[PDB]
């Protein structure tokens, strides 16, 4: 019964290992894109000066 | 994300404190054998004990 | 003008409630030291219990300990206000942090401060009368409280026995505020614990009166007077003060008064550090509150 | 409090001693007479009767 | 003419109404402050219920805050107009705010 | 309770910093159009001269 | 704007000095351990220790 | 008596961690913004040339 | 100005989410405790038959 | 924030003093036994022994 | 004699390590106001142009 619940619950971690790597390297993709996307609004500045 | 309350950080605390208090336990189990606690496990079998 | 000039007045507040910290936190850390050397001295007493230990060797440790505990009193100042080793001749020596400044709706400006008492239980060495904290003798009884009474203008301490209110009440005692009426004995409320006391013009000493009374059914209407005799049923005093200990064959009662003394005037400086922590904080809080007030 | 053989819970209100002792109240034991309502100790704190 | 002597006006009541909004944020900081220190002794009050601990520490904290209560609710005044601390006495007093 | 005071109580400070670029941008934009305003009224001493 | 005052300033050091007292509390707290400090917390659990 | 003082004045490690991260960050932001405050007041110049 | 005023109520029902988000959270953290508790009174309760 | 003071510093310098006097006391103790091992420690027992 | 002369002489390194960061710091404000106190004279040129 132990073996059971073990096999229905328990998570092989070495997938959420790879799944924890691979939302790391996205959330520095966003924050990089956001910050890219907060930025370029400073363009117009350049035409009425 | 918020940069005053961090959920994941309470999740990881509530699971060390769990895995700490039963670690502490299992030492007292495999350092003085007593598969029932002094009085703190099921008291009924230590009374008969 | 106005709110620029209160503006100045609240700065020099800060700078002065700066000021009061600093000395707070020097007569704390001092006091601190002081908690760790009775410790140690109450230790070595309690190890000093066993008749086979030699007690010379002990009283040179206390002879020192004794000697650094005077040094810490005395060192711990920062300008003249050490907060400590204050002159008890009136025995009502009272010093102030300046907190706030505050003007009044009609008109008025006045400066507000915070007042810390060192009368009896916060003044670690007495400079002049020897009735301080330490350098002083603690009466070591089970069942008697040790109260103050100011006897015509000048305020004594007098030991005298305490009565738990479960007796009083299991007894049959009529009660009425903070007096009480046994029967032939008449008890008043002027602490936590009661005490019997006496009718009224028996001291003739312009007494403080306890408590005042009215009919009540049975009750005599009088102004009740605590009783300052009324010795406890085993009258013992600590053998030899703080500043004293000499412990060269006091024998076996000697050396559990001492102890027991010990113990008291340690948990009286652990009152002491509290209170002095207390205000460290409200100092802190004051502080704060005034730079958020000097902001809005 | 049992009303009966069988035995039941009851919910009264608490009545500090201070506040009795205070108004002149007679006692005797475990009862206290300071007006017309009279109160009584059950186990540790004092209760309308 | 009128219209200007009534631009005037409206500039005076700006006026008085920045001092109204002075006085009411003075009033606010004051009044959490208040809060603040209420809900502290609130803590050591719910704290000190234990039969264990010693109450003359408790006490002396609340003698503390109840002090520095007292401290901020007579000094959170800013022109005289407080809004704290009235006089109560006749029943109910209201201060007002030009709009 | 904590986690629900930081859900009710919390920002998330990206739309925040999102907020802080827009609003330095308008601001920028304002300056430009109140500068611009200022000076046009100037074109009337061409006539009188 | 207000060129003599910039309340948005005054805000901003208040926040970094409450910041700041609760760094060093921090601070002391995980260099010395004590959860009650040496007698500004709680003075009661201070005495009974 | 020790077992009891330890409960009494100690503090688990982890949690003042997570408060001293949290502090360096909010002081980072805190900062930050501060300068944005102070850079805010100079933008007046460009109305007076 | 209707689609503003409809942003404004989303707004709002979002707040009114996130409150009842964290009840249901308490109320689920208390339901699992009474899992856990009567749980073990039924085991309790089967060794002691 | 003073650049000349450091109150955090200068605990953690104190904490770190105390760290330090135990830990050459301990590594006597270790090094030696002899628990009472000076005339600095317990002199009574010192005398006796 | 050793140690004493260890004890006269030597110095606890970390106190000289904190006054080495705390120089580090007040250098680094003072060349910052200095240059500063080169730039502002430059003022004056605006009203002779």
């Amino acid at each position: 019964i132990e073996s059971g619940v073990g096999r229905l619950v328990d998570a092989d971690m070495n997938e959420e290992s790879t799944r924890l790597k691979a939302l790391q390297t996205q959330q520095q993709l966003a924050i990089q894109a956001l910050s890219i996307a907060n930025s370029d609004s400073q363009n117009v500045l350049s035409l009425f000066r | 994300t918020s940069i005053l309350t961090n959920n994941s950080a309470m999740a990881a605390l509530s699971g060390v404190r769990s895995i700490s208090s039963s670690m502490e336990d299992t030492q007292s189990r495999i350092s003085s054998g007593l598969r029932v606690g002094s009085a703190s496990d099921n008291a009924a079998y230590w009374s008969i004990a | 003008t106005t709110m620029r000039s209160d503006n100045q007045a609240l700065s020099a507040v800060q700078d002065a409630l700066g000021l009061g910290a600093a000395k707070v936190d020097t007569a704390y850390s001092g006091m601190e030291s002081a908690i760790e050397v009775v410790k140690e001295i109450k230790a070595k007493l309690v190890a000093a219990t066993e008749d086979g230990v030699d007690k010379a060797k002990i009283q040179e440790e206390i002879t020192q300990l004794k000697d650094q505990l005077t040094s810490i009193a005395d060192a711990a100042s920062f300008s003249g206000e050490n907060w400590l080793q204050a002159d008890l001749s009136g025995g009502a020596v009272t010093k102030s942090v300046v907190g706030s400044f505050v003007r009044d709706g009609s008109g008025s400006v006045a400066v507000k401060k915070v007042d810390y008492s060192l009368n009896a239980n916060s003044v670690l060495f007495d400079t002049v009368g020897d009735t301080g904290i330490l350098d002083k003798v603690y009466n070591v009884s089970q069942a008697s409280v040790t109260l103050t009474v100011n006897t015509n203008g000048v305020e004594s301490q007098h030991t005298v026995a305490a009565y738990s209110l479960e007796s009083l009440t299991e007894a049959g005692a009529e009660f009425q505020g903070n007096y009480a009426l046994q029967g032939g004995n008449s008890y008043v409320k002027v602490e936590n614990v009661w005490v019997r006391a006496e009718t009224a013009a028996t001291g003739a000493t312009g007494q403080e009166i306890a408590a005042t009374t009215t009919a009540a059914g049975t009750i005599t209407a009088d102004s009740w007077v605590v009783d300052v005799g009324n010795a406890p049923a085993a009258n013992v005093s600590a053998g030899q003060s703080v500043a004293n200990i000499n412990i060269v064959g006091m024998g076996a009662a000697a050396l559990d008064a001492l102890i027991s003394g010990v113990d008291a005037a340690l948990t009286d400086m652990t009152s002491a550090a509290a209170s002095l922590g207390s205000i460290s904080s409200r100092i802190d809080l004051q502080s704060e509150f005034v730079n958020k007030l000097s902001d809005s």
